[PDB]
């Protein structure tokens, strides 16, 4: 698995590829790693898929009676809520989670919760197996408030190298984006970023 | 709180009685007139039904006896819906003690724990006891043919002829006045039959308001056969008896 | 919040009177009337759609309702004591019965289980009984058609015909004379028909008339339990 | 007399607990109206501010259950908030449970379940409050189910509830005697409002200001409430023909 | 085990092989491996034989329970939740793997669900030990919005890749087709093999077993 | 150590026209140790059998929790239990203890009384019901068994070549078990009669 | 029992004249990935104490939260929250102290060893050790992990035993600490250059310095 | 009759006779307000001096929530320190899972179900108190009052206890007087002033005034008391106000 979420100026992308593997065999090559637990709120996932649909699942919940009773919850309120489950029940997942989400108070914002429960907030996060081999290549490329097209350039080339490195990744790079105008999907198939 | 409205049902009055006992037996000597009489060579279950519609499918119908094991029947006298309670609980008893041992319960031990049952609503719970008296027909191979009846005191007793339900002071002189010692099967359907044929409270004694039963070792190879009589067949005892 | 009513509500007076129990089947009186009529065929029930509005929309409330696709329930007395019986029957008859021996209970037993809870409330601390009356009506493999009847006590009787409620006296002399042992199914929804006409006041029809059937088959089997649709009951009105 | 005082049949078979928490319902002395439009449904209700020192916004009876249901509560504010706060647990639960929104209907027959759970068993007293539940369901379409201290539930093609309940209730019977239909049809929810609060100008005899009126409408895939500027709007369109 | 479903244009075909085994022997070589969930929703089933039935039955009960409160048919999503929780919930201890489909109010769906909770929703999945002989055919030939006969032959295709080249999977191909208008429960669709003839007649004749005691009991 | 073969032993089951038979072997041991020739592996309610092989105080234990069941079930539906009904209560009995089973191979046959259909059925210890027409086996010799039914078995046989059927499969399949033998039953179940033959066999 | 997965490293402390200094680097360990840069490991706590952590990062950030609610908590019903009846580093040191062998005892600890150091109300230097086990020890030099082999001896040669607190002035003591924070940088392959630096003095109470740097780095020899 | 015998019982009108007698408890009670004002909300209460060995500032009757939310109530003064101890636990409970601070309204709804649920069984005692509450939140400031039935609302001005028509007449005056809004430092002045004038009805003893404020720009959004020269200030302006 290769995901990233990525703030720029008008609010915060999501990615992730396509993959999920049973050993060698691809169980899924068109999977939808990135799952929305609100309106502007989404999480990329990777680790146990049974453990991080179960968190994401009851995360949807929670902001679901959260927005029922006090109105539209902080990305911070999200990541927070998915801490506590990952923190919590620590030694029965394996979940790693970025957290991602557009207020228009805030604009975008990106946690991530690694395995241990801790929470980072940071201006992008990386995640999964395929993340290690982009650490030099996304580190030395970020830039902050950046463009939409530019960013969607900078998550596209970072899970291609990710992609091609790592055969736990592959398949579709599939994008949120998360700004005032509203949600939008992005798709990016093999012929388009395999040649970039 | 809640103790305002608390009736208070496991308690005993100046005298040393329980209220909600005696009227419980109250309440079930309104019920229709259950009789059980032992004989020398089997049992007989006779029970009054009470309302009757001409519509009331009698074929399908069991208000008054019902069955325990292969070996054991009970006549029920007061609410029906409590005593199926008890019931099904006894049938557990019976097979518990079967799965234990390997051997059918004594009738004596199911007896005693049903009765104990409904002592303990008598002694603790804050519980109404059930308005429910039973006839205990049964055989074992200890004590031979067995009659027992229990009421919602939690007290049993043995008995060779016994009446539960309605008119039972005027059922249990008749029953005293022809009841033998050496009487047999046959003569005490009979005996039966005439004892709820002049304690009735309805005009006339048809097929149609009664249910009955025999527990015979009168089978072959020495084997207890419980008998719950269908409609046309308590008909024909009728007839054969002399009543109708 | 201690639920402190570990005691019963229903207790013998001195006369031996249930007094909860009789209250409870003095509001199953007030109840609108409802019957069941059984046929060597089949059984019918059926019922008065007392509609509390106009504006209310009565094909959303279910008088009649299916417990297992061979049994079917009617009522008089009070409606949500009904709904949440008809919850527990569908639910015990899967629990305590499918789940166990891959099959739907018979009639007899889902009606015994009824009773039972009905018993509970009767006797259980903090509980007044149900106000409800049932007219349960059902078929199986091995006891055929059968209609029985289940009193807010937990007592129940079988019946060839029976009426509870409103002007269940009146209705049930007149089922007396209509009833035989040869009667077929349409015979028998003929004859709920006009014994209901006797107790209903205003419209007559199959949008005030609930009616169902435990019947044949309709198409493992197919369910003997079918509710008639407005149309049907019309269509049997013109034949009156 | 304590058959009175809990939860236990009187000689008539009455349950005067029940009765008396009907009684509790119009204390408010408040009056609601519900009706359906083609695409929408339309709950209207009286809004009354006695205090000045009282947060107006603050002040209301109309509640955002899910995104797709609404609920009017007829009755006192504690009670209306506990039916409230229960409706949309079990709306979220049901979600999580079952993947899909609560239905409307089902939200209603379950809150129906343990308003009669509060009939029968004696530590718990019936809630004060009358529900009407709104939405636009995804299977049934414009939907008004309501429910009441007895645990009795029904669905409506409208409905009123409140002291003069009785004058709106004949008020729309009368009108769909005539339109010989379930609903008002009418494309836009915008004249929906303005039918329901038109109607009860008339029933009950009274001019409206915006802040006179409380206003709740259910679409396909939302419910959302007027604001006072949204319902000024909506009454000078009604004025203004 | 080899169990398989689509996605086709008017709904969704399930396919499964009828052989279950105990180790390597074959205890029944015509098998259902598709079961019942609710009237428009059907599940392939492969793993733990009784850990498949138990689950199945259960979440089809509590469906039917939840469809007579709500008077309408239930959805794919609740029975997916329904399996996926519960599974979830023992941690893989219940070794069902489940392909499920049905047609709802919303379309046609159609999911896997594995033994520790995971879900994925897709238009084409396979199951059991003949998975890979079964994706190969779907990989190999599989289109978006097929018609109805071809979708049953791909699926047909599928599973019998699984009952040759799979050793775990065999006997007959079970299809159940499922659509808005209809649903089609097909058992079996194919015999691809038929039963091995026997040469000569091995049964022996009367009174050739030594018999020591007997008795006769009638009922 | 494996509790499905200390005690040793093995249950088959056929159908034919009208009939169905059940058979079992004697032998209860502990391992290597013969201990009893006498441990009869059928029993029966009402007119459904069951046959159960494993662990011998699961099957004690099975057997009254059955006798219990039945006995119950017959009291309350005022009938006896039918064949395809007790083999879902059996089904169920064992997948409730899904997490800590008994240590059998049951094995149900009987006419369906009302019907007249012959049914057998098989189960794996925690109740995933085998639902095979032909013939169900069980027990140490359950490879051999499989072996023997599936040479010798053939459809719709009547009840005397059906009793040499099932008897030869048992008998050879035993002598090739060290666990199984010491003596066999077969019962020949018809609608209103039953037989039941004690088989001579080698006693090694 | 768990085991630890984003970590930190080393933190050090020492007792001067008039107070305590603690420092401690901006590194999350993820194992041998250099992760996270940016993290905050010295937890102020009101005016008067200031809390070290290393080990696990999750477990720091619950501990964090537990200081936060105990402020919170203190202030409640208390009008002399601000003053008489502030929070003390006794205090909050013994409640954590309490919670840390409390968590060992239940086999299932908080995976950290803390030091909390601060200045008491009657201007007592406080510095105590507590990690994992609810093992507790006090001395003029502290330090956790891997500064209690590097940073000790150094910070040992300024404060060798008690007697010389009042002759350690804070420039004394504030050099010392940022020298072995190099020789830390050095020779600790989980550290960083970045770190935080925190003095509670009795007169001129908590000064709290972020975004420090190694500097004055040796390297010259390598190129031979 | 025996309606108002037990709580939870609905009397032939409808209503709970022992929820309207824990309300004669309240209006025994000493005056206590809220005032809302620009950016935040000011509490003050009337603290009966019963005797000269009270020692002054010492027996403090409001009580703090979180760190943002200030309460205040009148009547039985141990039911409203139960009630702020379960509102702590809440607010708690809140910023534990949801990380930021309970927003009024959220807590204003907490408070009222846990009263309401006073109000559900006769095994409880309804509250004999009115709480009035409040604070600054992300949505700016929120004043809320709080009676024995588990009614609430948001307030522009709010008053319970003996003195509450006194107040109330006052408060109304703020409000007429001051449509854009009055100053948090006015506030206190106001709070002070009011009071001194509903202590006119509680005239016997003589009292001690205590004050509360959350400001946005005051008091950064937290709950302070109102200490030395500003109480001073604001009870000269109030001295200055009745003569
Ligand atoms: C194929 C699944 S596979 C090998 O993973 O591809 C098949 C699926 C199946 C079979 C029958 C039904 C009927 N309800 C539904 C689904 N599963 C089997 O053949 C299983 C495979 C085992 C679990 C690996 N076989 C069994 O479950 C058998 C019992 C059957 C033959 C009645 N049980 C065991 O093998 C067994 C062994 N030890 C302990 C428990 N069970
Ligand atoms: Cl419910
Ligand atoms: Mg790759
Ligand atoms: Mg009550
Ligand atoms: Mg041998
Ligand atoms: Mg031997």
């Amino acid at each position: 698995t290769s995901i990233m979420a990525v703030t720029f100026k008008d609010g915060v992308i999501l990615g992730a590829d396509s993959r999920t593997t049973t050993g060698a065999y691809i169980a899924n090559r068109v999977t939808d790693k990135l799952t929305r637990v609100h309106d502007k709120i989404w999480c990329c996932r990777s680790g146990s898929a049974a453990d991080t649909q179960a968190i994401a699942d009851i995360v949807q919940y929670h902001l679901e009676l959260y927005t029922s009773q006090y109105g539209t919850p902080s990305t911070e309120t999200a990541a927070s809520v998915f801490k506590e489950l990952c923190y919590e029940n620590k030694d029965n997942l394996t979940a790693g989670i970025i957290v991602a989400g557009y207020d228009d108070k805030n604009k975008g914002e990106v946690y991530t919760i690694p395995l241990g429960g801790s929470v980072h907030k940071l201006p992008y996060a990386i995640a999964g197996s395929g993340s290690t081999f982009i650490y030099g290549y996304c580190d030395k490329n970020f830039r902050e408030n950046m463009s939409k097209e530019e960013t969607v350039d900078f998550i596209k080339h970072s899970l291609s190298q990710a992609i091609k490195w790592d055969g736990s990744s592959g398949g579709v790079i599939r994008m949120v984006v998360l700004t005032a105008a509203g949600v939008e999907r992005l798709i990016f198939y093999p012929d388009e970023y395999e040649q970039l | 709180g809640s103790r305002r409205y608390d009736s208070r049902t496991t308690i005993f009055s100046p005298e040393g009685r329980l209220y909600q006992v005696e009227y419980a037996l109250e309440s079930i000597s309104h019920a229709g007139t259950a009789i059980g009489i032992m004989a020398s060579d089997g049992i007989v279950l006779a029970a009054e039904r009470k309302v009757t519609s001409t519509l009331l499918e009698q074929d399908t119908s069991t208000e008054k006896l019902y069955k325990l094991n292969d070996k054991i029947a009970v006549a029920v006298a007061g609410l029906t819906a409590d005593a199926e309670i008890l019931i099904n609980t006894a049938r557990i008893h019976a097979q518990n003690y079967l799965k234990t041992y390997n051997e059918d319960i004594p009738v004596e031990i199911l007896v005693r724990r049903l009765s104990d049952i409904k002592q303990g609503y008598t002694q603790h719970g804050g519980l109404r006891p059930f308005g429910v008296s039973f006839i205990y027909a049964g055989y074992d191979d200890r004590y031979g043919y067995q009659l027992y009846t229990s009421n919602p005191s939690g007290n049993y007793t043995g008995w060779k002829a016994i009446s539960v339900g309605a008119n039972t002071s005027a059922a249990q002189t008749l029953l005293q006045m022809d009841y033998k010692d050496d009487m047999k099967v046959d003569d005490a359907i009979e005996l039966a039959l005439k004892t709820l044929s002049k304690t009735t409270d309805s005009s006339a004694l048809t097929y149609d308001r009664l249910e009955f039963a025999t527990i015979r070792k009168g089978a072959n190879d020495g084997e207890v056969y419980q008998k719950i009589f269908k409609p046309q067949e308590i008909k024909d005892i009728l007839v054969k008896t002399g009543i109708t | 919040m201690t639920d402190r009513y570990s005691f019963s509500l229903t207790t013998f007076s001195p006369s031996g009177k249930l007094g909860q129990i009789d209250y409870a089947l003095t509001a199953v009186k007030q109840g609108v009337t409802s019957l069941g009529i059984k046929a060597t065929n089949g059984v019918v029930i059926a019922t008065e759609k007392k509609s509390s509005s106009p504006l209310a929309m009565s094909e959303t409330l279910s008088k009649v309702s299916l417990l297992t696709p061979d049994i079917g329930a009617v009522y008089s007395g009070m409606g949500p004591d009904y709904r949440v019986l008809v919850d527990k029957s569908r639910k015990v008859a899967h629990t305590s019965y499918k789940r166990i021996y891959g099959e739907y209970p018979p009639t007899k037993l889902l009606v015994s289980e009824v009773a039972k809870i009905m018993q509970e409330a009767t006797q259980s601390g903090g509980v007044r009984p149900f106000g409800v009356s049932l007219l349960i009506a059902g078929h199986d493999e091995f006891n055929g058609f059968s209609l029985y009847q289940v009193d807010p006590s937990g007592s129940y009787f079988p019946w060839k015909a029976t009426a509870i409620g409103k002007g269940s006296v009146a209705a049930k002399t007149f089922l007396e004379k209509r009833w035989n042992d040869e009667l077929e199914l349409e015979d028998a929804i003929h004859i709920a028909l006009l014994t209901l006409k006797e107790s209903v006041e205003g419209e007559f029809n199959g949008d005030t008339i609930e009616l169902a059937i435990i019947g044949d088959e309709n198409p493992d089997k197919g369910p003997r339990f079918r509710k008639l649709t407005s149309q049907e009951i019309n269509d049997r009105l013109e034949a009156l | 007399g304590y058959d009175r005082h809990i939860t236990i049949f009187s000689p008539e078979g009455r349950l005067y607990q029940v009765e008396y928490a009907f009684k509790a319902t119009n204390q408010t002395n408040i009056n609601s109206l519900a009706v359906r439009g083609k695409d929408c449904t339309v709950v209207i209700s009286q809004k009354k501010v006695p205090d000045k020192l009282l947060d107006p916004t603050t002040v209301s009876y109309i509640f955002c259950i899910s995104r797709t249901i609404g609920m009017v509560v007829n009755g006192p504010i504690p009670d209306a908030r506990n039916a409230a706060l229960r409706a949309k647990a079990e709306a979220a639960e049901f979600r999580y449970k079952y993947g899909y929104d609560m239905p409307c209907d089902v939200l209603a027959k379950r809150m129906a379940n343990l308003s009669q759970i509060y009939t029968q068993r004696a530590y718990m007293r019936p809630l004060g409050v009358i529900l009407t539940f709104v939405s636009v369901d995804e299977e049934l379409g414009p939907s008004i189910y309501k429910t009441d201290p007895a645990g009795y539930y029904v669905g409506y093609k409208a409905t009123a509830t409140g002291p003069k309940q009785q004058e709106i209730t004949t008020n729309l019977e009368n009108h769909f005697k005539k339109s010989k239909i379930d609903h008002i049809n009418e494309e836009s929810w915008e004249k929906v409002v303005e039918f329901a609060i038109t109607h009860m100008i008339d029933a009950l005899g009274t001019e409206f200001s915006k802040n006179d009126l409380e206003v709740g409408v259910a679409t396909k895939d939302k419910f959302f409430t007027l604001s006072a500027e949204n319902i000024e709007e909506r009454l000078v369109a009604i004025a203004e023909q | 085990t080899t169990i398989a479903g689509v996605v086709y244009k008017d709904g969704i075909v399930l396919g499964a092989d009828t052989r279950a085994t105990e180790g390597m022997v074959v205890a029944d070589k015509n098998c259902s491996k598709i079961h019942f969930i609710s009237p428009n929703i059907y599940c392939c089933g492969a793993g733990t034989a009784a850990d498949t039935d138990m689950t199945t039955q259960l979440i089809s009960s509590n469906l039917e329970l939840h469809s007579l409160s709500t008077g309408r048919l239930p959805r794919v999503v609740t029975a997916n939740r329904m399996l996926k929780q519960m599974l979830f919930r023992y941690q893989g201890y219940i070794g069902a793997a489940l392909v499920l489909g049905g047609v709802d109010v919303t379309g046609p769906h159609l999911y896997s669900i594995y033994p520790h909770g995971s879900t994925d929703k897709l238009p084409y999945v396979t199951m059991g030990s003949g998975s890979l002989a079964a994706m190969a055919v779907f990989e190999d030939k599989f289109r978006p919005d097929m018609e109805e006969e071809e979708a049953k032959n791909l699926v047909s295709e599928a599973i019998a890749a699984g009952i040759f080249n799979d050793l775990g999977s065999g006997g007959n191909i079970d299809l159940c087709v499922i659509s808005k208008n209809k649903l089609d429960f097909l058992r079996p669709y194919t015999v691809p093999n038929k039963k091995g003839t026997r040469l000569g007649r091995y049964r022996c004749e009367k009174g050739t077993t030594a018999v020591l005691t007997e008795k006769i009991t009638p009922l | 150590s494996d509790p499905s073969s200390i005690n040793g032993g093995i249950v088959v089951a056929m159908t034919g026209k009208d009939c169905v038979a059940i058979a079992c072997d004697l032998r209860l041991g502990s391992q290597s140790l013969g201990v009893s020739n006498k441990f009869e592996k059928i029993f029966h309610y009402g007119h459904v059998f069951l046959g159960i092989t494993g662990l011998a105080t699961d099957v004690t234990t099975l057997n009254e929790m059955f006798r219990y069941k039945t006995n119950l079930y017959k009291l309350k539906e005022e009938r006896a239990i039918e064949p395809e009904t007790f083999t879902q209560l059996v089904s169920s009995s064992l997948y409730e203890r899904r997490f800590g089973p008994y240590f059998v191979g049951p094995v149900v046959a009987g006419i369906n009384s009302k019907s007249g259909k012959p049914f057998i059925a098989g189960f794996d210890l925690i109740g995933c019901i085998d639902e095979a027409k032909d013939f169900i086996v069980s027990g140490t010799a359950s490879d051999q068994l499989f072996g023997m039914c599936e040479s010798l078995y053939e459809p719709n046989l009547e009840p005397e070549d059906l009793f040499e059927t099932i008897s030869q499969a048992l008998l050879n399949a035993a002598d090739r078990d060290a666990l199984s033998g010491w003596g066999a039953v077969v019962y020949i179940i018809k609608k209103d009669e039953v037989v039941k033959r004690y088989l001579k066999m080698r006693q090694d | 029992t768990q085991q630890p997965i984003v970590t930190g490293t080393s933190v050090i402390s020492m007792k001067y004249d008039n107070g305590v200094i603690i420092a401690a680097d901006n590194l999350g360990s993820y194992g041998s990935l250099l992760r996270f840069n940016g993290v905050e490991r010295l937890i102020p706590v009101g005016d008067n104490t200031v809390v070290g952590i290393s080990g696990d990062i999750s477990d720091m950030q619950h501990i964090e939260r537990l200081l936060k609610d105990l402020v919170t908590e203190n202030a409640y019903d208390n009008p002399l929250a601000d003053a008489e009846e502030a929070l003390e580093p006794s205090y909050i040191f013994e409640y954590l102290a309490t919670v840390m062998y409390q968590r060992r005892s239940k086999m299932n600890p908080l995976w950290n060893a803390i030091i909390v150091a601060g200045v008491q109300s009657n201007g007592d230097q406080f510095l105590r050790y507590v990690n994992l086990l609810g093992v507790t020890y006090s001395s003029p030099t502290l330090a956790t992990g891997f500064g209690a082999h590097m940073a000790n001896p150094l910070l040992r040669k300024v404060v060798d035993r008690e007697s010389d607190i009042p002759k350690t002035t804070v420039q004394v003591a504030e050099e010392a600490i940022v020298n072995a924070m190099r020789v830390l940088y050095y020779r600790d392959a989980r550290s960083s250059r970045n770190f935080s630096l925190a003095i509670i003095d009795k007169n001129t109470g908590l000064t709290f310095k972020k975004n420090l740097q190694v500097e004055n780095m040796k390297w010259d020899f390598a190129k031979d | 009759t025996g309606y108002d015998l037990s709580n939870s019982v609905f009397s032939p009108d409808g209503r709970n006779f022992q929820v309207e007698y824990a309300v004669k408890a309240v209006e025994n009670g000493t005056t206590s307000i809220g005032i809302k004002c620009n950016d935040g909300v000011v509490f003050a209460v009337e603290k009966l001096i019963t005797s000269k060995l009270l020692v002054p500032q010492k027996n403090v009757k409001i009580q703090v929530v979180d760190r943002h939310i200030g309460c205040v109530y009148s009547g039985l003064i141990p039911d409203g320190r139960h009630l702020v101890n379960r509102g702590r636990e809440e607010a708690a409970s809140f910023k534990k899972l949801y990380k930021t601070p309970i927003p009024i309204p959220a807590f204003a709804d907490r408070l009222g179900q846990y009263v309401q649920a006073h109000t559900l069984y006769n095994s409880v005692r309804p509250f004999g108190v009115s709480t009035i509450f409040g604070g600054v939140d992300k949505n700016g400031a929120h004043l809320y009052m709080l009676e024995p039935s588990g009614s609430y609302w948001g307030y522009k001005g709010a008053a319970t206890g003996k003195g509450r028509q006194s107040a109330k007449a006052e408060l109304e005056k703020l409000v007429d007087h001051h449509p854009e809004g009055l100053s948090a430092r006015e506030a206190v002045k106001q709070a002070a002033k009011i009071i001194y004038l509903a202590h006119e009805d509680n005239k016997e003893k003589d009292f001690e005034l205590e004050i509360s404020w959350c400001s946005l720009s005051e008091t950064n959004g937290l709950h302070k008391f109102v200490k030395g020269d500003l109480l001073q200030e604001a009870i000269d302006f109030a001295q200055k106000e009745i003569n």
